């Protein structure tokens, strides 16, 4: 089976820059190589066939080159909407095979997270459980840390975190953090605190509520 | 216009079989071979095989021979992929697609989960700001979609007419149950005065829930 080896695995580019992805075939495949774009939660979209023929409807900023074993996808004047995985495929010989995806991140100015904390809903409380949610929204770059405190004490068990793919519109990232406790532990404490630490500031963005308190 | 319609998500027990369909329309069915492709979470794509509706001939990736069987029913324009002896290694989105020099069209894919764990509908919890409020700003609201199996759920806000400001976070799996959240950000002058509702669909359990976000009661 032909092995398609793609590089780099991750690439980061400002809008307007020129990115290129390479695809190396383990054996000669002539020009029967295609390039694909796949945005998150979407089906793959063909960009290029026969190594250099752009499909109808694809922007002319996408170009393909190469022959034999070395193939290259070029994106001129990169745009924020170009954020996606990219991968090649050879269809010279059966089985058809695919390169591993290259993830393209678009660069943007740093942004501090927007932090919000939410107490458990009354309907969750009626079922004996209590989840405290904290959103850290629309920040750049992607690295971020979150800390929970209960009545001022750090709390490490029972937290589950999740991160979005880069936003298609503003090229930022978001993260959700959920602290889950029994209704009993939640009702034995008063103060609930979410702290976000991001390179935009040396000071954590702190967000809190008290279980009482109109 | 060309369409390849694949059915919705499937949960199957280990050792069982699944038959995924791909219904074609908007073009002459025998004009194009139908390719099948596997996408496992975070892995690349694998060509499984193809079938040619014109003559019924099939071609298989040798790694999938004995496991996939491709058929077509020309009378309804439907291609089928049968997969036997399933294990958790087979959990993936399975795609059908067609192509030429002139276009390429993929179906939406059919997520197949191979697991022993049972279907469990989500519990859906509104996330409203604690009595804090604000003036002339944005307010972020949320929805907690907790304790469901299998993937996926779909979350929209105001039946999908609220688009910008929305973040739906990837689910987390803990002890055979998924949990996700979604946030929406709207001007404070529009909520609570205008309604904001989270719509959660869980096709595996036939669950449809609309959770209106209401201000917290002190
Ligand atoms: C391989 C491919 C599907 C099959 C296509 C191929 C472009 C060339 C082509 C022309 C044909 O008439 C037969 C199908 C094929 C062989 C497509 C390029 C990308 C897509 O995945």
């Amino acid at each position: 089976d032909i092995v398609m080896t793609q590089s780099p695995k991750f690439m980061s580019s400002s809008v307007g820059d020129r990115v290129s992805v390479t695809c190396k075939a383990s054996q000669n495949v002539g020009i029967n190589v295609a390039w694909y774009q796949q945005k998150p939660g979407q089906s793959p979209k063909a960009l290029i066939h026969s190594a250099s023929y752009r499909y109808s409807g694809v922007p002319d900023r996408f170009t393909g080159s190469g022959s034999g074993t070395d193939f290259t996808l070029t994106i001129s004047n990169v745009q924020s909407e170009d954020l996606a995985d990219y991968f090649c495929q050879q269809y010279n010989i059966y089985p058809w095979t695919f390169g591993g995806a290259t993830k393209l991140e678009i660069k943007r100015a740093d942004a501090a997270p927007t932090v919000s904390i939410f107490p458990p809903s009354s309907e969750q409380l009626t079922s004996g459980g209590a989840s405290v949610v904290c959103f850290l929204n629309n920040f750049y770059p992607k690295d971020i840390n979150v800390k929970w405190k209960i009545d001022g004490s750090e709390r490490q068990n029972g937290v589950l975190n999740s991160w979005t793919d880069q936003d298609s519109k503003d090229s930022t990232y978001s993260m959700s953090s959920t602290l889950t406790l029994t209704k009993d532990e939640y009702e034995r404490h008063n103060s609930y605190t979410c702290e976000a630490t991001h390179k935009t500031s040396t000071s954590p963005i702190v967000k809190s509520f008290n279980r009482n308190e109109c | 216009e060309v369409q390849l319609q694949q059915p919705g998500p499937e949960l199957v027990k280990p050792g069982a079989s699944v038959k995924v369909s791909c219904k074609a329309s908007g073009y002459s069915f025998t004009d194009h071979n139908m390719y099948w492709v596997k996408q496992s979470h975070g892995k690349s794509l694998e060509w499984i095989g193809s079938i040619d509706p014109y003559n019924g001939g099939t071609r298989y990736n040798q790694k999938f021979r004995g496991k996939a069987t491709l058929t077509v029913d020309k009378s309804s324009g439907t291609a089928f992929m049968h997969l036997n002896s399933l294990t958790s290694e087979d959990s993936a989105v399975y795609y059908c697609y067609i192509g030429s020099f002139y276009f390429v069209y993929w179906g939406q894919g059919t997520l197949v989960t191979v697991s022993s764990a049972k279907t469990t509908p989500p519990s859906v919890y509104p996330l409203a700001p604690g009595s804090a409020a604000q003036t002339n700003s944005m307010v972020t609201l949320g929805c907690l979609v907790k304790g469901y199996f299998p993937e996926p759920v779909t979350v929209t806000w105001n039946s999908g007419s609220l688009s910008s400001g929305v973040h739906t976070f990837p689910a987390v799996l803990q002890s055979d149950l998924y949990t996700l959240s979604s946030s929406v950000t709207v001007p404070s002058s529009t909520w609570p005065s205008e309604t904001v509702t989270c719509n959660v669909a869980h096709p595996a359990s036939s669950t449809k829930v609309d959770k209106k976000i209401v201000p917290r009661d002190c």
